[PDB]
RNA sequence: ACGUCCGUCGUGAAGAGGGAAACAACCCAGACCGCAGCUAAGGUCCCAAAGUCAUGGUUAAGUGGGAAACGAUGUGGGAAGGCCCAGACAGCCAGGAUGUUGGCUUAGAAGCAGCCAUCAUUUAAAGAAAGCGUAAUAGCUCACUGGUCGAGUCGGCCUGC
RNA sequence: UAUCGACGGCGGUGUUUGGCACCUCGAUGUCGGCUCAUCACAUCCUGGGGCUGAAGUAGGUCCCAAGGGUAUGGCUGUUC
RNA sequence: CUAAAUGCGGAGAGAUAAGUGCUGAAAGCAUCUAAGCACGAAACUUGCCCCGAGAUGAGUUCUCCCGAAGGAACGUUGAAG
């Protein structure tokens, strides 16, 4: 799928926004996905606001990767009309090795069972790094 | 190898793959064969194969059991206390079938096996007791089972059930 | 006796002929025996003092044109057809006295009350 | 819509022979005649012609072939944290308390709906309490400590089927 | 979290519909019904079970099951 | 001959599923199992009735041609067609 913005369109709105966390700091964490896979802003609220909802004792949880490629779909009978901006809202690419959510954090991790329950929203197998 | 000493009122004697224990309450004869030897010595039961894998140890548990059974049933041997009781109507329990159960016009039965003794006296316990063990546990457990209400009607409403006191 | 039969009346609730509807437990292509209870809809009587002609009600037939066995081997038949109304009370005639004999095996075993009010039995 | 129109490949085209059970394209390999030998396709225990052939290993499923998002102390292998024989980590026995039914709220909530705190007491231990449970209590466990048990145990990452 | 169950995400069936024209228009005349012969199962009651907003009772939903039985009219040519 | 007629049309036994238990390991505890084992469905097999040697295990029996120990054909009629 040939990577996709606008510069055509106006579509829906964000389903995501809320970075959480201060960002006072920059620090260097994370939470690594194993495989290539596209992900829609939908799935990313999910799982972000699953961990934001979980890690109540502090913050510093922070996400690098957003959704920056619209895919139009296609209703009814076809012979004029490319594709409208439906439900398949932005979806953002993530490599064999990208860091999403990153929470700035030293060994005492307790959004461990945050990443848990957002590592079961998204359609990849992802892995808890500690560097 | 797992040696199984024999109490001073036990003897017991292996010939092949058959083993006899002998006693007081009587004698048991059984059959263990399999990927091991057992021997019998002055004064312990071995028991110990050649290789360690799992099968082989499973059997191994198994049959130190099965002979730590049969020392029990021997010098001990197996007895099950039974109680009935009734809120209402008097289950007449007899040694063939019993009746009039919650007041039910036909009476529940069911064929005693093997070769035990179930004498029940006039009163309110009851005792099955027998040689063999895999028997004096299930013509109990059926006592039980017929008293257990077929109908789709719950317990606690019914308390008329001939239940076992001691195992 | 099928649905749409019209059956003469035993009671004296003030009907005349009734109008066979379904019967109550039966579903077979047309048909009502002596014994069993089938709402109606007389047709002719009294349309006045209370609701009659047009209201829908309960009876039961007392006799029938078909011939029924005996264990005997006789068979017996009538003229044409009778049936008893009877109201919201459990198995209760609406009138107060009945015209026309009934059965046997619809006496003991199944009705006590009929069978009082009975002036004639086969 | 059993496309229009591009790209790669492959066949129908101009293809043997041959295996793949059968087969347009998968693999190998290319036709004179008769004949001899040796190889390829594939097959080589028997029908079937050819070794029931060599070394090593796996599975045990007869799997020998549809099979998926998802689950699993079935089992085997590897790395890493902590606790280990000056009686612990887990079993078994007995505790697990006092102000307090903490405050607020709530019809009621008295460790355990929710809202905020979460100190102090006796002291070997006991969180105003992690779960089950009650209409609310009660009751039953855990955390923590002692005795006994005396040994491998516990949390965690990755890989094969 | 005990019926109901939004947003969102992941699937199965293909009974519905829209429907990318290699198969038949050198043409397997159209729907439904009717009548007649042959070969099966993702079911309402009853039976045996799972969950329960299952205290009991009465119900809701779901699985299983054909063993028996599904026998009828008025308007419209009409099929649902 | 027929009909809105009449007489007749099991029980039981055996093996399993769901499920209920026994004994007993892997984890010296525990556990319905993993080996073993006792029970457990109108369903399965059989029993019962009907058809049936073109049922390729395509049958059997006795007697009839092995120089005669029968049979096909024929004649008169059907509890047959």
């Amino acid at each position: 799928q040939p990577k996709r913005t606008k510069f055509r369109k106006m579509h829906k709105g964000r389903n995501r926004g809320l970075a959480q966390g201060t960002d006072v700091s920059f620090g260097s964490f994370g939470l690594k996905a194993v495989g290539r896979g596209r992900l829609t802003a939908r799935q990313i609220e999910a799982a972000r606001r699953a961990m934001t909802r979980a890690v109540k004792r502090q913050g510093k949880i922070w996400i690098r990767v957003f959704p920056d490629k619209p895919i139009t779909e296609k209703p009814l009978a076809v012979r004029m009309g490319k594709g409208k901006g439906n439900v398949e809202y932005w979806v953002a690419l993530i490599q064999p090795g990208k860091v999403l959510y990153e929470m700035d954090g030293v060994p005492e991790e307790l959004a461990r069972e945050a990443f848990k329950l957002a590592a079961a929203k998204l359609p990849i197998k992802t892995t808890f790094v500690t560097k | 190898k797992a040696p199984v000493v024999v109490p001073a009122g036990v003897d017991v004697k292996i010939n092949g793959q058959v083993i006899t224990i002998k006693g007081k309450n009587g004698e048991l004869t059984r059959t263990l064969n399999d990927a091991v030897e057992v021997k019998h010595a002055d004064n312990t039961l071995t028991f110990g194969p050649r290789d360690g894998y799992a099968d082989g140890w499973a059997q191994a548990g198994t049959a130190r059991a099965l002979l730590n059974s049969m020392v029990i049933g021997v010098t001990e041997g197996f007895t099950k206390k039974l109680q009935l009781v009734g809120v209402g109507y008097r289950a007449a329990v007899k040694g063939n079938v019993i009746n009039l159960s919650l007041g039910f016009s036909h009476p529940v039965d069911h064929q005693l096996p093997a070769g035990i003794t179930a004498e029940c006296p006039t009163q309110t316990e009851i005792v099955l007791k027998g040689a063999d063990k895999q028997v004096i546990g299930q013509v109990a457990a059926d006592l039980r089972a017929y008293r257990r209400p077929e109908p789709y009607k719950g317990k606690g409403v019914r308390y008329a059930d001939e239940v076992v006191r001691t195992k | 006796i099928q649905e749409q039969t019209m059956l003469n009346v035993a009671d004296n609730s003030g009907a005349r002929r009734v109008m066979c509807i379904k019967v109550l437990g039966g579903s077979h292509r047309r048909y009502a025996g002596v014994g069993d209870i089938i709402k109606i809809t007389i047709k002719e009587a009294i349309p006045r003092g209370k609701v009659k002609k047009g209201d829908v009600l309960k009876a039961v037939v007392v006799r029938t044109k078909k011939g029924v066995r005996r264990p005997d081997g006789s068979v017996i038949r009538f003229d044409g057809n009778a049936c008893v109304l009877l109201n919201n009370n459990s198995e209760q005639p609406i009138g107060t006295r009945i015209f026309g004999p009934v059965t046997r095996e619809l006496r003991s075993e199944k009705f006590m009350k009929i069978i009082s009010l009975a002036p004639e039995v086969l």
